């Protein structure tokens, strides 16, 4: 009773929450979509065979930002991007980028802007990335 | 400037056209310039002060009369077209009178190189020329 | 309840309470009458400056927002 | 090729359609989201199309390396800030080495002093003031 | 669709914000018109070929004050001009005018009125010019 024998997801007016969980098995992590980015809708015949490029193309065509932290894929809309400026007292930026490289939380799409061996820099991105980098850079100065 | 028949080939055309009109005695064939046929149509179209656009191509020309013309301009366009069609006929040059409505009546717009029409205080219209 | 309510400039801090109040204000715009709202700006301006202020028409609606104290009477 | 046939869009669904040729997301504010646009647009040089439409409509924009912020012209703020123990030529080399240097809105001031005058978009002013008062506290 | 041969702007009951934004391309800077100066209207056929000379003439016929600070052009009406008087305990007026001339905010239409070697002067102009001059004057005595 089911149609043509290819592979794909047919979307008849879904609402971006029931759509990305269908991609949540080809991506091997669960997907968490925010409330402001769950009001848009999509309709069409889609086909997932490599989803990390499909999410990159749809995040630019629909207008979205996303972050994969190793255990889930958070998805926000572009009007939720926050930024902050934080100054480090007792540790440098390269000794903080080695913590991000060794921990696997480093993201090349939203890097850290600042002088290479100083205390002040500039972050911007999704709120789960900014709330992680601010608190993980403040809690290292109270160690040192 | 469009046909290359010889003298004999014009005489056999006259003798095969005289057989078609039994009332006539002899058909006289004169050759006219193709440039003055489209020159008198533009010299008469500029004298009546009508907006027009000429599209030259091979094997005939065409004139397009666009715009929101008023009442006296569509009286002079018919008085000129029906007096030109009697003289020359519609085999070479053809007029295309189409009238539209003006968008820029109460609107403010910028003309020139980058033209746009502000349809409202919060609305822009960018036309493609 | 945002921890960054406090700004560093006097005009940005007054801008912040406007963009906080905009979700209530466009609700007043959707459900109030057109001309009854439009009557109060002309009535308040001639009180404000004098009769020489020229009247505003319907065409403000696409760009300009009224005050919060000229809406809720006509609402 | 490509393009976009706009029919009465609202400047938030338009600059998102431009956000594929531009390789960054675009964050347009909600005071510059009430103006509307229509017409057949062709995207073959987007960084100059954004520069032309920002001047024809009246807009300000800024690109910090991750996104493109778009405000309306009536939201530009300005400030003057004093550095107690750091020169302007050193802080401007910190901005040159980071990547936040915007040549459209530079820093007006004397070359070896502590006071200058800055003006521009609110995400650029609130970054320069915070990164200047976080460089006087370190010294 | 728009038949006129030349180049120019035609305004039918424009309201001084849509009029100056059309001049904001010949001027290469964005224009910021104030709230009280946007209630006046203008209509007619205009053309821009040297708008820095056209803005000065229309700011006197309509009654306006304008200021260009290197990034934008601010336009206020005439009844918003404000005045100030400030005292400098340890720098001179000729020292402050070298800061304004060297930086690029010095305006020869609204000069600074005061004695050449003192601490007091008198400044008056547009509301974005006065609150900058006052703020830099009270931020150089506290520095020195």
């Amino acid at each position: 009773k089911i149609p043509v024998t290819g592979s794909g997801f047919v979307a008849k007016d879904d609402s971006l929450r029931t759509f990305f969980d269908a991609m949540a098995l080809q991506l091997k992590e669960p997907v968490i979509v925010s409330k402001m980015a769950a009001r848009k809708k999509i309709t069409g015949n889609f086909e997932f065979h490599d989803p990390n490029a499909l999410l990159e193309k749809l995040s630019l065509q629909l207008g979205l930002i996303w972050y994969f932290d190793g255990q889930a894929i958070y998805i926000y809309d572009a009007s939720e991007m926050r930024n902050a400026v934080v100054s480090l007292r007792n540790v440098s930026l390269n000794e903080f980028n080695n913590f991000l490289k060794r921990s696997g939380l480093y993201n090349k799409n939203y890097p850290l802007r600042g002088d290479n061996r100083k205390g002040t820099f500039y972050v911007s991105g999704p709120p789960v990335y900014v709330d992680m980098v601010v608190n993980a850079a403040t809690m290292m100065d109270k160690q040192n | 400037q469009r046909n290359t028949m010889s003298k004999k080939e014009l005489e056999v055309l006259s003798q095969k056209l005289r057989a078609l009109m039994p009332y006539a005695d002899s058909v006289n064939i004169t050759l006219m310039d193709d440039v003055t046929a489209a020159g008198q149509a533009e010299a008469g179209l500029k004298q009546q002060a009508l907006p027009y656009s000429r599209r030259n191509h091979k094997g005939g020309v065409t004139f397009v009369i666009q715009g929101a013309l008023d009442d006296v301009e569509i009286l002079r366009a018919r008085q000129f077209v029906d007096s030109y069609y009697r003289t020359w006929g519609g085999r070479y040059v053809q007029f295309a009178i189409e009238l539209k409505d003006d968008w820029l009546k109460g609107r403010s717009f910028q003309y020139g190189a980058e033209g746009y029409i502000k349809m409202s205080p919060g609305h822009w219209y960018f036309p493609s020329p | 309840e945002d921890e960054d309510v406090t700004f560093n400039d006097i005009s940005s801090l007054s801008k912040h309470v406007d963009e906080g109040l905009d979700g209530y204000r466009d609700y007043l715009i959707k459900y109030s009458d057109r001309e009854l709202v439009q009557f109060f700006e002309n009535a308040q301006l001639k009180r404000q400056y004098g009769e020489e202020t020229e009247t505003v028409k319907r065409d403000k609606d696409e760009i300009e927002k009224p005050s919060i104290f000229a809406l809720l009477p006509a609402y």
